[PDB]
RNA sequence: CCCUAACUGGAGUCCGGUGAAGCUUACAUUCUAGUGCACAGUCUAGAGACCUCUAGGGGGAAGUGAAGACCCCGUGGAGC
RNA sequence: UGGGGCCCCGAAAAUUGACGGGGCUCAAGUCGACCACCGAUACCACGGAGUACCGCAAGGUAAUCUCGUAGGAAGGCGUUGUGUUCGGGUCGAAGCAGGGCUGUGAAGUCCUGUGGACCGUUCACAAACGAAAAUCCUGGUAAUAGUAGCAGCAAAGCAGG
RNA sequence: AGCUUGUAGUCCGUAAGGGAGACAACCCAGCCCGUGGUUAAGGUCCCCAAGUGUCGACUAAGUGUUAAUACUAAAGGGCGU
RNA sequence: CCCGAGAAGGGAGGUGCAAAGUGCCUGAAACCUGAUAGUGAUGGAACGAUACGGCAUGAAAGGAUCUCUGGCAUGAAGGAAUCAUUCGCGAGGAUGUAGUACGAAUGUCACUGCCAGUGUCGUAUCUUACGUUUUGAAGAACGGGCCAGGGAGUGUAUCUU
């Protein structure tokens, strides 16, 4: 385990990001709630008199660039790291322990896993998906 | 324990409404035939006899004709009675036609800017007249 | 002509139905490319040239 | 018909067996008024309303059936 | 006698009903003024996203940027395959049910179960490439409903074995 | 005529949010996300956040408690005040 | 082998890595049966969004100066209370106290074992579905019972850019 480089304008980033993501709307589609055959994902709304397409507050809100989360801390792990997928071996050389975490790729066989978790603990690398 | 007697019905009403609302107490109001409703006589006596007699029978309304019944359908139209603090505060309150045997000799209380003697006429009706002249027996 | 080597009508109206054409003796849909066996809108040419 | 009554057999009603179809975006115990594309169970403000079931005639759902056959329009037809 | 304020008469409609309702009379009405407060996403402040323009870059500017139907323009997500790069899979692929995380989002990824053999990925290129709607089509399956019908034209069965 | 046909401005159409009971187009306001504050229109007896506020009068008819308003009755009269 | 009228079927017991048990790979949804969680016979309807609570859950994939609860420092916009003086017919205003105490937040130090999330119900505010035709759609305008799958800018020639 070695400790999180993030400087402190990052934390404060992060903070921010969290209490932001906090009150994110989980934007889906318009009446997804009212049939089967649809859908949770989004759907920009399209009828003229959709009330969602006219932005009544109290249809919920639409997908909009406002709610983009701070540029630094976008897509890290909500541990801090940044997530990073590994599909084999010979991927775990390209990170560095300090600010990157490997998530290892879900259909990689129990065999090579074991290696692959070998490796990453020498390097000191941290693991998003193991088997504890 | 508000003593009704001498008090203008409606800001009686609002004053009871309002301290109902804010959800500490219960009220008791005594002598609610004794309660005055301003204006004259004979357009008071119409409007009552109107809502009296309006509704429908399988649906319409069925306007009290008990004065304490009378005063709690006020007090219930100054009130969000079909929410849960509504039906709170109305399942707080009890009116009644002079007092009843258990609240005898209780101290009361009255309103003082529910006062009939701050009315500048003497055009005024008791509750208790409004009721018997709808056919109330009390 | 592949899903078109039938001799469907339509119905009309009037008959509580979609105006697709259908078989001459059978209400089953045919020709129309969203019924089912019917032709392809818009298909791969053999004609097209790819150079 | 005044003015309906009683009675008979078959249904219905109740029981056993068998066993479909047609209306249906959703919700839905409503009533009044207003509002709103000027004909609202759902909007607004009131008034009512404990739930479930059975029977019953059809007030309402501008009930259901049928892309109005009346009228007009289409540089649409047909016959005469 | 003239000019003014408010009110009254003139003043009759159809389900029970409308100052939004309760109600209200030196007002909770009207008129002339005034005071304090409540009350938006407006305005101010802080933080964040995007956008426009400029800048070799770092970054700078925005009180004078941020609603939107028809519609134009830009950049992305996904499906299947091809060339090519690099992989995963019986120590369990695809698919499926549910869940965690990321992303404004299209979506992606991971976890558990189930499943038993295939699946991805770089840079590019293609298309029979994305559905909630068409009285859409095909299949499956509800409510209706244990309901209608199994009566009307020839009402037929019972006892015993 | 909530009729028909012009014109200028502005809206709805395609306009959220706040307020008028509800209100396509009336008032505030044009609106990226989150938090705090102060206001706008409008309101402050209860429903309902904030006045049973102040001063000076009027109204006795529950008149009224209805900015614009397609949603609000006239001529005439009154030794009512 | 047992039950069963049984050449049905069920139970038990086997085969097989696996029932995959013969229209048998995987085995979605609608629909139907049962269970569990929440709620529930005084209750109001676009079935949700937002905030705060009750109950249940919170293994993995989410957090561990993370969650809870406090202290201290700095703090933008904003900004008191109380009291003193003075003005006002009055409700109140002004000046001082005081740009102070506080204050979004940003740090830091302790304390704590939860929190995020998910299901359901409750309270508060808001919203009369969606697509379409429409000046105007919640309409007493048209379309869909439901779910699954299918379902619509393509090629040749030519011109222009
Ligand atoms: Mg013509
Ligand atoms: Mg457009
Ligand atoms: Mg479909
Ligand atoms: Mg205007
Ligand atoms: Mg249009
Ligand atoms: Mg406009
Ligand atoms: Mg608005
Ligand atoms: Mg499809």
């Amino acid at each position: 385990v070695s400790t999180l480089d993030m400087d402190p304008e990052s934390r404060r980033l992060f903070n921010v990001r969290k209490v932001q993501k906090g009150k994110k709307p989980q934007f889906k589609r318009t009446c997804s709630h009212k049939f089967k055959r649809l859908d949770d994902n989004w759907r920009r709304p399209r009828g003229s008199q959709g009330k969602q397409r006219r932005k009544y507050v109290s249809k919920g809100a639409l997908v909009q660039v406002g709610y983009g989360s701070p540029a630094a801390v976008k897509g890290l792990h909500p541990s801090g790291y940044s997530d990073v997928l590994i599909s084999s071996i010979a991927e775990l050389e390209l990170v560095d322990p300090s600010y990157e975490a490997i998530r290892i790729a879900g259909t990689i066989g129990a065999q090579k896993k074991a290696l692959i978790l070998a490796k990453a603990e020498e390097a000191g690398i941290k693991v998003l998906n193991s088997g504890r | 324990v508000i003593d009704a007697k001498g008090l203008i019905l409606g800001r009686l009403a609002s004053s009871v409404a309002k301290q109902l609302l804010s959800g500490d107490e219960k009220v008791y109001i005594i002598n609610a035939e004794q309660a005055i409703i301003s204006g004259s006589r004979a357009a008071t006596l119409r409007e009552y006899r109107e809502t009296r007699e309006r509704g429908a029978t399988e649906f319409g309304p069925y306007f009290p004709k008990r004065p304490d019944r009378i005063l709690k359908r006020t007090i219930r139209g100054m009130l969000p009675y079909k929410r849960a603090r509504g039906r709170d505060a109305m399942s707080r309150l009890k009116v009644y036609v002079g007092v009843p045997y258990e609240l005898k000799g209780a101290e009361t209380v009255t309103i003082p800017d529910a006062d009939m003697r701050l009315l500048s006429s003497s055009r005024y009706v008791e509750l208790g007249e409004v009721s018997q002249k709808m056919g109330s027996k009390f | 002509y592949s899903g078109m080597e039938t001799s469907a009508r339509g119905w009309g109206s009037g008959r509580g139905v979609s105006h697709v054409p259908r078989l001459v003796n059978s209400s089953r849909a045919a020709r129309v490319p969203h019924a089912k066996g019917g032709r392809r809108a818009h298909p791969p040419k053999p004609e097209a040239d790819r150079s």
